[PDB]
């Protein structure tokens, strides 16, 4: 169900290997809803793109923004299983970071910070 | 773009200013009361957070546990440790007031319809106890025949022995200023009514009418005839009460009362009590729920961040808001200053808060600002939160949340 199980991984490394310069600028990401995630919406559209010079900040606002709720209930964006004590962290250097090996930045959210 | 949620609302909320008198549902920080500055049931219910803190004068832990139950509607119910004694705690509400008239010739006034339905809901719980219980009622008496009347603080207590099938009511009065004329007294050459006992008490009689109870002795037992208070002292008087009947129930003991027992009034509210009462009023941000959730429960009610908030931005609302006499040869900060160093504050919590972090300018602007916001009364509602958030100061709140270069 998961986008890794919708592509196979030499399918996901050739959609990075090229969205990448279509959109040079740009990183793609796949944020997709925690399993056991029982309180917040699922949002579909999994493969997102972009742009460098935003932090997490803004992506977790849009994100907070397609998922229709007010700003005020919990929300969390893990990065594989890893994440941001720094919001302001720029989505380039958290790619840099956390980047899966088929090239995709995977995000993963939910209304808790459970393991 | 800039602003996207810096917006102060959920448990940052203010309540605005046409939500004043008709917000049940937060008790928000009154960043200016003081203990003259009077009681209404709102206050008071927000006062019942104290009685599970135990490092409040009120703390009522060691006296009393939570009932398991709650057989009684509008009271939360403990059960003594000490005693089989069940103790009742109505909680306070605006309706609970008795009209009566100043003129003996004219009839005793009235109870108003929901005090009454309490009462009739007290008889109807003693009629099936098995257990010597107590209830405890704040509630206000207004003289309605004269013009200028004063909405008087003061606190009902029946017990219920199921032994003797009795049933005893008191009031515990705590004497306010004005609350007797020499120039009423005079003409009516003595008969002249200063309280609701009468219709009080034919009340309760009308409530337990058609039971098996005997009327205990009535009693009123008034204090503080001089030290001669404002009304808005008197509230706080009856918050210590409530206090002290709940502990002298739980212990079997005799209520003892400032003029019977206590030396002095302030021996009796103390300024301790009064320091606790008045941040608890001017300084905390609590719901109802949280108040019920306390009482039923048996707990503290932690400080949170959201409150600290809160706090700040009353305390500049109501600086901006107003009209200040400007004096001359000022020592210390200017009101601007003051407005300034809180909104930068309101900015900086909020961006913790939600962000859970702060940019190092940001902590330098603060840093230039801590003088100012530790000064005067703000330096008194900024110590409490610092206080109770468990932190020396506002840099070392701030600065966990700091991302530096």
């Amino acid at each position: 169900k998961t986008f890794k199980q919708r592509r196979t991984f030499e399918q996901r490394v050739e959609d990075v290997r090229l969205i990448r310069e279509q959109h040079p600028t740009k990183i793609p990401v796949i944020i997709e809803r925690y399993k056991g995630e029982k309180q917040l919406p699922v949002l579909d559209k999994t493969k997102f793109l972009v742009p460098d010079h935003v932090n997490m900040s803004e992506l977790i606002k849009i994100i907070r923004r397609r998922l229709q709720l007010n700003a005020n209930q919990a929300f969390f964006l893990l990065v594989n299983g890893h994440s941001m004590v720094s919001v302001s962290t720029p989505i380039s250097e958290v790619y840099e970071s956390e980047k899966d090996e088929d090239g995709f930045l995977y995000m993963v959210y939910a209304s808790q910070e459970t393991f | 773009d800039i602003d996207e949620f810096d917006l102060l609302e959920g448990d940052e909320k203010l309540p605005g200013d046409s939500e004043l008198d008709k917000t049940t549902s937060i008790y928000p920080p009154e960043t200016s009361w003081e203990v003259n500055k009077g009681m209404n049931s709102s206050r008071l219910h927000k006062l019942y957070s104290l009685f599970f803190d135990k490092s409040s004068a009120f703390y009522l832990g060691d006296d009393v546990s939570v009932l398991e139950d709650k057989p009684l509607t509008g009271a939360y119910g403990f059960q003594s440790k000490k005693n089989d004694q069940q103790i009742f705690l109505f909680r306070p509400d605006s309706d609970y007031v008795a009209g009566y008239h100043v003129d003996a010739k004219s009839d005793a006034g009235w109870v108003n319809d929901k005090l009454d339905r309490r009462l009739s809901e007290i008889s109807e719980f003693c009629s099936k106890a098995t257990q010597p219980a107590t209830f405890i009622l704040p509630f206000v008496e207004m003289p309605t025949d004269i013009t200028k009347g004063v909405q008087h603080q003061v606190l009902l207590t029946i017990s219920y022995d199921p032994k003797s099938k009795q049933l005893t009511p008191t009031v515990y009065d705590s004497i306010g200023r004005d609350t007797y004329s020499e120039s009423l007294s005079s003409y009516f050459k003595g008969k002249y009514r200063t309280t609701c006992d009468e219709i009080l008490t034919q009340s309760i009689e009308k409530a337990i009418k058609s039971t098996d109870f005997t009327l205990g002795k009535f009693t009123r037992a008034a204090y503080n005839h001089q030290n001669r208070l404002t009304e808005g002292n008197c509230g706080s008087y009856t918050f210590r009460t409530i206090k002290e009947v709940i502990s002298s129930s739980a212990q079997g003991t005799e209520v003892k009362i400032p003029g019977s027992g206590y030396i002095t009034s302030n021996s009796y509210l103390t300024s301790q009590h009064v320091q606790d009462i008045e941040s608890c009023i001017k300084y905390r941000n609590l719901g109802v729920v949280d108040i019920e959730s306390a009482l039923t429960e048996g707990k503290t009610l932690p400080v949170q961040l959201s409150e600290f908030i809160v706090a700040l931005e009353d305390y500049g609302k109501l600086r901006s808001q107003q009209s200040e006499k400007s004096m001359l040869n000022f020592i210390g900060y200017s009101k601007t200053a003051k407005l300034t160093a809180v909104e930068l504050l309101i900015g900086i919590l909020n961006d913790i808060k939600g962000k859970n972090e702060i940019s190092e300018s940001q902590y330098d602007k603060l840093v230039k600002e801590v003088d100012c916001l530790m000064d005067s009364s703000l330096g008194k509602l900024v110590q409490f939160h610092l206080k109770n958030l468990g932190a020396e100061s506002l840099q070392k709140l701030v600065l966990p949340c700091v991302k530096f270069d």
